[PDB]
């Protein structure tokens, strides 16, 4: 389906209809490109956050890593 | 982009070419004193090393295998296995080999100034203001035909 | 990289810039050749446009 | 009237003079560079 | 645990020697030399006593009592 | 470590005790992470580890050429370089090192010296080493013969060549008849005399007075030299980031008794090592 | 886009890939090729002071049975035996080394044995 | 199936290994018809094996 | 029945998940194709107009995508799970792949006559539950140290030092192969590992 | 390789300019489009294979060390397999084109979603240039690269499923 | 073999371009080359291509070969390795390079 995003947003209204449709198609392609990118980036950053939490809770009272992993400074 | 942009780009490229050419020639000229000083230093080090090794070999030859006294066993420290020591350190720890190291250093320094008279000049530059103050040192090295007496050696792993 | 020689500073005066330079590359002669090819390119472009117009 | 003071490169160490005993017969016939 | 005990022994020795080094660096050379000589005294006494410790299984119960 | 004798420096004795002590039934850690191994792996964290061997080998080379292969620090570096290096490159580099390629004075690695001169110097140096090793071997054999005449030396020599490591070496020797109770008693008597000499103030004061000038000179030199060492170390520290190159920290890693790594745990602070020339052994 | 981003990330993050000898000198001073060898002052003694360029799970604790740092285990062991725990800040005895101490012991032992 | 280390002359063995002929460490787990599988491999239907596998903390 | 490692267990479970997904898809398509063929061969259900359906096409393009991101995420996590155990070791072993035999710590291992192709005269020994680092390379040509029952398969390439982390949980002998063409005796260059 | 490059250039050129009046580029039947994309695949990769083979010949003859114990056999593998997978899709796509054409001829009906099939073919062609290293997962690639190439291979898997449906 | 294969391929392309330019010179002498000649266009494009490739090769050469230190003369000042602290005969310490 892929409606014409630029009509309800009033974008590119000084171009013929065919060129406006080309721009809408490009915008829709851009939207579909960034989906999986977003999913994977979110998962990676969640993984890093969880790693920091685990290190801070395991090496909380350690003697060697009680100030880097314990504080999460350089996880 | 307009043609004016491309003319500007060509101008920048020409400026880059000019800067590269000037830097290339300046660097080629400026490293002559430093390379010469390096060559003289390695020449002196090689001569001193050979002299000390020959002295050590001669001293060892004089020791009789029939009987080794304490002095010899103390001179060469024959208690620490040879592969367990640094021979060159023995010229920086044992007093006797320390004295001979100093004497050989003086002898080699005396000899070098003969075959490399200009060495003293570099000595003035390095002593006064450190190795860094030779980047554009003027002297008798600014001559493509000037002979430094190295015979093309002590500059690289192969003859120059 | 693994190198036959030493390329760590403060052991010799010309060792830090050893691995980082391949000095035998015929520098200013290569510069002259580049100038020649630039001459050729610009002359040919100018003449091509001149004949086309 | 000034020399080239660039430090020469180090290609082949002495202990590697045999090139690890590697065959070097060029197609011309002799173990020498085309040049 | 055997390595643990060995490590504790070596660490104690190093700490004593490090205190001696600190004295060497900070206080007078005569005081440092006296400290070194007394430390060597006690260490050599320990070494000789350890050497005698090896002979204890095969020594008379009387003589073994004069130094133990 | 009950029957072990530290003083004995016999390779066979140390090998037997190494087999007894470094056995994996007791000496193998469970669920232990060694900070040394973790750091070395974290610096080179990929499957392609060609770059660690050269770095650690060069660290060890600097240590050896400056302090000698007998330094415990250089032994530690050698142990690590062996562990994290593949034996092909290691064999090639050992072959090069034998030919005095890496020598700090006339080696081609550290110097821009031509092939012929390098060969002359290397042959001269190897001849020097051969002669000194011959002399040292003769002297060591003489000292072996001479040390067997002392009472205690006899006992140590007998224990050093026992067929098996024993919890009670002297007892197992005497009950086997190889060691005589008379010799054991004589050695104990000599040691007792020396011990008693240490305790009393007269003989001590004699020794302490006989050994005070050398100690004073050493203390004076150490107190004077420490400053200059710091000055030159600071000057070198300026060279740390002058260029894109790397400045060595000779020695890279020392033997640490307060924070023991994997080397100290496996080799008992350098007691149980391979007996090869690269470890400063004959 | 994935390919382009991967190439850029490799050129930015990887320690062994350096655009030092691959770009004209005018741009070279923006490169630090040896950074991986200079991290943590170059000393290989404390992971987490050394960058580890992984996409994920760079420092993730292992599975099975969680490993205990060797120095933590030694701290517990030493405190169990009444000795002091691991210092974690003590330096080496650069001056007056073990060899010097052993030599002093050797000379006094030689004298005492000689003049027993 | 078992590895025959007693039929090989001058074979290096660890000092801390169990040399009893019928020890666990001498079994051949794979690449032999067994009738008693000791390893779970990617081609093994545990359903055909009735899920008689060891726990998670063990193994 | 034990697993012999945890990495192999993780790989096996990922494999089972993918197998379930693909079998489900195959069953769906089999039902669809059965209906289509049964209608076709009897000369039923003909429509020359049915050559386009926008909704169906969009949906059938979207569906494989959502079911594939899960597989990709699971695979990536399995890779990193394989690679985490590095750095927690206390034993190093070096392996050289020669021409039709292996070398472990400078000890040679060649095929024997007691076993046909599987057994070796000199195995490679590692301790159970003890993390070990294998430094693998080769002298002449490319081989491939392959013990796939422990989840190890790493190429031994000349001049390239690969470094894998091996861990054993089940005691016994694991048989593996060269898994890379190396010459005439490629088929007779086996690998034996003993976990004790 | 030379023969394939010549054929590919010829096919693209003929299909781009000699179409009869009234036939646009994307209205040419399915087989022509698949041949065009196959030709584009062959053009982009064969020079790399030529470089790899010249490397092998130079190593064998003039005794260089590109792929020796002091060389990069992995470099050879990278180049060869950069050619390797485009060759695979070059092999497969024309079969898709021929099957589509013949189907139009024997089922007496048009292709379901002809535009969809053409776009899927070009997608497969383009995505095949970013997956070459899934043939070297055990060589010792970086962990990030392993993950990336698994991802890219799945991406290429999608449009082929579209075509099968 | 790397640097040399680059330069040798470039030299081969330069030789072929020289042949093409010689042929174009011959045809221009005969007056057969007009202002809209595809031979002229091909020679122009080929010449521009080879010259651009040489520009990039010169950039690569001056990248690998050059270094700011080479242009800046950044030499050390200590020589840590070959510099030892020793006590002279007088008693006060000294610094010298061995
Ligand atoms: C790298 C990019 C290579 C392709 C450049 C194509 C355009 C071009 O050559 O422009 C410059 C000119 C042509 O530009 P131009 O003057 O025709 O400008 C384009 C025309 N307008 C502005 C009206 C749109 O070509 C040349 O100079 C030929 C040599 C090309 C390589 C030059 C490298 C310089 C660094
Ligand atoms: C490097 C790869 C080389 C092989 C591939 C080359 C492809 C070139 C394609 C050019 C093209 O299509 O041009 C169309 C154009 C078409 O031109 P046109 O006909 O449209 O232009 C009008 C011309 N008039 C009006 C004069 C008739 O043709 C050319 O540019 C001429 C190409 C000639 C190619 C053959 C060369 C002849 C001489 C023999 C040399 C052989 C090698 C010798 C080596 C010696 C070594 C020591
Ligand atoms: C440059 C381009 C190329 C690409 C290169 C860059 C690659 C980047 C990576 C992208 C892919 C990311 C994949 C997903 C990341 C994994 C997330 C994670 O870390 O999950 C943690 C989870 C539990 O952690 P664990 O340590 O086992 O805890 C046990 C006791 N708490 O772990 C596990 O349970 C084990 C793993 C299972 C599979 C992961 C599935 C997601 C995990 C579920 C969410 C976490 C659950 C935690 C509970 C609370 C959640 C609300
Ligand atoms: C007409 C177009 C070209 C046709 C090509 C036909 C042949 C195809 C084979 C391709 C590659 C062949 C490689 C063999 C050439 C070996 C060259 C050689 O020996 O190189 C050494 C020389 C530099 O010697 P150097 O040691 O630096 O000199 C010391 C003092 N100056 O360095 C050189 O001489 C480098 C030369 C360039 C690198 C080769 C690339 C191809 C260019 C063709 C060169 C001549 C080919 C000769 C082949 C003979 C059989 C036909
Ligand atoms: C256009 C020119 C692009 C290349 C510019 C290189 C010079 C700038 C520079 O040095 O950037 C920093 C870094 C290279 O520095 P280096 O220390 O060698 O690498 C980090 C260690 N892996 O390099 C980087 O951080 C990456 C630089 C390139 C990233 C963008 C590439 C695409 C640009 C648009 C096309
Ligand atoms: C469209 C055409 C270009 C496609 C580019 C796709 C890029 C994919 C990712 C590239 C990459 O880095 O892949 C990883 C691979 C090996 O990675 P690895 O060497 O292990 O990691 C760095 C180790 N220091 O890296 C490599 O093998 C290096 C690949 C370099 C890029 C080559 C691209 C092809 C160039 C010629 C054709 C271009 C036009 C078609
Ligand atoms: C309809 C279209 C569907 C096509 C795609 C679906 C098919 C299946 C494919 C799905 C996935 C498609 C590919 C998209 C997933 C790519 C994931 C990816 O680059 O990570 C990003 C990376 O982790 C994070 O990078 P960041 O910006 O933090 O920088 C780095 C920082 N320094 C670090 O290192 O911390
Ligand atoms: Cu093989
Ligand atoms: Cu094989
Ligand atoms: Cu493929
Ligand atoms: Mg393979």
């Amino acid at each position: 389906v892929f409606p014409s995003i630029t009509k309800p947003l009033g974008l590119f209204k000084n171009l013929p209809r065919q060129h406006r449709a080309a721009r809408d198609a490009s915008i829709w392609l851009a939207i579909l490109t960034a989906g999986p990118f977003g999913i994977f980036i979110a998962f990676k950053y969640y993984a890093d956050w969880y790693d920091k939490k685990l290190l801070m809770e395991y090496y909380k009272d350690s003697i060697v890593y009680g100030e880097t992993y314990g504080k999460g400074k350089y996880v | 982009p307009s043609s004016m942009a491309w003319t500007i780009g060509w101008g920048f490229y020409a400026a880059w070419i000019m800067k590269e050419t000037w830097n290339l020639r300046s660097s080629s000229v400026g490293w002559t004193p430093i390379t010469l000083m390096e060559a003289y230093k390695t020449k002196e080090r090689y001569l001193r090393s050979k002299a000390m090794m020959e002295r050590y070999n001669s001293e060892l030859e004089a020791v009789d295998d029939s009987n080794i006294t304490e002095e010899d066993a103390k001179k060469f420290e024959l208690e620490k296995a040879t592969p367990s020591i640094s021979i060159w350190e023995q010229f920086r720890s044992n007093p006797y080999w320390k004295e001979v190291e100093e004497e050989i250093s003086t002898d080699v320094r005396k000899t070098m100034l003969e075959k490399h008279p200009d060495y003293a000049l570099l000595l003035e530059a390095v002593k006064k203001s450190g190795y860094s103050k030779l980047w554009h040192l003027p002297g008798p090295w600014m001559n493509e035909h000037y002979n430094d007496g190295l015979h093309g050696r002590f500059l690289g792993w192969t003859p120059k | 990289n693994n190198l036959p020689y030493n390329n760590n500073i403060a052991v010799n005066l010309l060792d830090h810039l050893n691995h980082n330079n391949n000095t035998d590359i015929c520098l200013y002669i290569i510069l002259h050749n580049l100038l020649l090819l630039l001459y050729v390119t610009l002359i040919l472009q100018l003449v091509h446009r001149y004949v086309q117009l | 009237g000034m020399p080239n003071g660039l430090p020469p490169v180090l290609l082949n160490p002495f202990v590697n003079r045999n090139y690890r005993g590697q065959k070097r017969d060029m197609p011309w016939g002799t173990d020498c560079a085309f040049l | 645990p055997v390595w643990v005990d060995y490590w504790l022994k070596l660490r104690d020795e190093k700490r004593i020697q490090g205190a001696l080094e600190r004295s060497i660096l900070e206080e007078e050379p005569e005081k440092a030399a006296e400290k070194i000589l007394e430390w060597a005294r006690t260490s050599a006494q320990n070494k000789i006593l350890e050497d005698l410790k090896l002979l204890k299984p095969a020594l008379s119960p009387a003589t073994i009592a004069q130094f133990e | 470590m009950e029957g072990f004798v530290d003083k004995i420096d016999d390779n066979k004795y140390l090998g037997k005790w190494e087999t007894i002590l470094t056995d994996g039934r007791t000496h193998l850690p469970k669920h232990i992470t060694f900070h040394d191994a973790a750091a070395i792996s974290a610096r080179w964290n990929q499957q392609y580890v060609n770059d660690s061997g050269p770095v650690y080998y060069r660290h060890w080379l600097a240590c050896q050429q400056t302090y000698g292969a007998g330094n415990e620090d250089c032994r530690k570096l050698r142990w690590w370089a062996q562990q994290i290096t593949h034996p092909l490159h290691l064999a090639e580099w050992d072959d090069w090192w034998k030919d005095e390629h890496y020598d700090l004075q006339i080696g081609q690695h550290w110097n821009r010296i031509c092939g012929e001169e390098f060969e002359e110097a290397s042959n001269l140096l190897k001849d020097l080493k051969e002669k000194r090793e011959g002399l040292a071997a003769k002297f060591r054999d003489l000292l072996k013969t001479k040390t067997a005449e002392d009472p205690m030396g006899k006992i140590l020599h007998e224990v050093a060549q026992l067929e098996e490591p024993s919890k009670t070496p002297v007892a197992d020797l005497v009950e086997a008849g190889t060691l005589s109770k008379e010799a054991v008693e004589a050695a104990a008597a000599l040691k007792i005399k020396e011990l008693k000499a240490l305790r009393d103030d007269a003989t001590w004061a004699e020794v302490k007075g006989s050994l005070l000038n050398g100690v004073t000179t050493t203390c004076s030199t150490l107190k004077k030299t420490s400053k200059v060492v710091a000055e030159l170390k600071a000057q070198a520290e300026l060279e740390r980031n002058k260029t894109s190159a790397v400045k060595l920290d000779i020695p890279h890693m020392r033997v640490n008794y307060e924070k023991p790594g994997l080397y100290e745990y496996d080799t008992w602070f350098g007691k149980f090592l391979p007996r090869t020339p690269q470890f400063g052994f004959a | 886009c994935l390919g382009t981003f991967h190439i850029i990330r490799c050129l930015v993050v990887n320690p062994e890939l350096s655009l030092a000898k691959v770009i004209p000198e005018i741009l070279q001073p923006f490169t630090n090729p040896n950074a991986q060898l200079k991290a943590a002052d170059g000393k290989d003694d404390d992971d987490s002071q050394v960058p580890k360029q992984w996409g994920m799970w760079g420092r993730h604790p292992n599975y099975g049975v969680l490993h205990v740092p060797f120095l933590d285990a030694l701290n517990k062991e030493a405190l169990a035996r009444g000795k002091d725990g691991v210092n974690m800040g003590a330096e080496y005895n650069l001056v007056f080394t073990k060899s010097m101490a052993d030599q002093v012991v050797d000379l006094i032992l030689d004298d005492v044995q000689k003049r027993v | 199936p078992r590895f025959p280390f007693q039929e090989i002359p001058e074979i290096y063995l660890p000092s801390d290994i169990d040399r009893d002929p019928n020890a666990d460490c001498w079994r051949i787990l794979n690449q032999v018809p067994r009738k008693e599988k000791l390893l779970v491999e990617i081609t093994d239907p545990l359903r055909n094996f009735d899920f008689k596998v060891a726990k998670i903390k063990e193994n | 029945m034990r697993y012999g490692n945890r990495e192999i267990e993780s790989i096996i479970l990922f494999f089972d998940q993918t197998i379930i997904l693909y079998t489900s898809i195959i069953n769906a398509l089999i039902v669809g194709i059965i209906i289509i063929i049964r209608k076709w061969y009897n000369r039923k259900g003909i429509c020359n107009q049915y050559i386009y359906h926008i909704k169906i096409e969009v949906i059938w393009t979207i569906l494989p995508i959502i079911f594939l991101i899960v597989i990709v995420l699971h695979s990536v996590t399995v890779i990193y799970n394989l690679e985490i155990n590095k750095g927690t070791n206390n034993k190093y072993i070096n392996v050289i792949g020669n021409q039709w035999y292996w070398i472990y710590n400078n000890i040679e291992s060649r095929i024997s006559s007691l076993g046909r192709i599987i057994l070796v005269d000199q195995p490679l020994f590692i301790k159970a539950n003890n993390n070990t680092h294998l430094i693998i390379s080769s002298l002449d040509v490319i081989h491939s140290f392959a013990l796939p029952t422990l989840g190890i398969k790493v190429d031994a390439i000349p001049g390239r030092i690969n470094n894998i982390s091996i861990n054993g949980l089940t005691q016994g002998l694991y048989v593996g192969y060269c898994s890379e063409l190396c010459g005439s005796g490629h088929a007779f260059m086996p690998i034996n590992l003993i976990v004790y | 390789g030379i023969s394939s490059t010549i054929g590919s250039v010829n096919y693209i050129t003929t299909n781009k300019y000699n179409r009869h009046v009234g036939l646009t580029f994307m209205n040419i039947n399915i087989y022509n489009f698949s041949i065009i994309v196959t030709s584009i695949l062959l053009i982009g990769s064969l020079p790399i294979l030529g470089v790899a083979i010249t490397g092998l010949l130079l190593d064998r003859n003039i005794n260089s060390t590109i792929y020796d114990v002091i060389g990069d056999p992995v470099l050879y593998q990278h180049l060869f397999w950069f050619f390797g997978h485009p060759e695979v899709y070059v092999i497969i796509l024309p079969v898709f084109g021929l099957t589509s054409l013949i189907l139009t001829s024997i089922i007496h009906k048009d292709i379901f979603g002809r535009e969809g099939m053409m776009y899927c073919i070009i997608s497969i062609g383009v995505v095949g240039y970013f997956v070459w290293a899934h043939h070297m997962f055990t060589v010792g690639l970086d962990i990030d690269s392993r993950s990336y190439f698994s991802i890219a291979t799945s991406i290429i898997s999608i449009p082929t499923s579209v075509k099968m449906f | 073999l790397g640097f040399y294969m680059l330069l040798g391929l470039h030299g081969s392309h330069v030789i072929f371009g020289t042949i093409m330019l010689a042929l174009l010179t011959l045809w221009g002498a005969q007056g057969s080359v007009g202002p809209q000649s595809h031979a002229l266009r091909f020679t122009s494009l080929y010449v521009h291509l080879v010259d651009l490739v040489f520009i990039i090769l010169v950039l690569a050469i001056y990248s690998a070969n050059a270094s700011p230190e080479l242009y800046g003369g950044i030499v050390p000042n200590i020589l840590e390795a070959r510099t030892f602290v020793s006590v002279d005969a007088a008693g006060n310490p000294q610094i010298k390079e061995f």
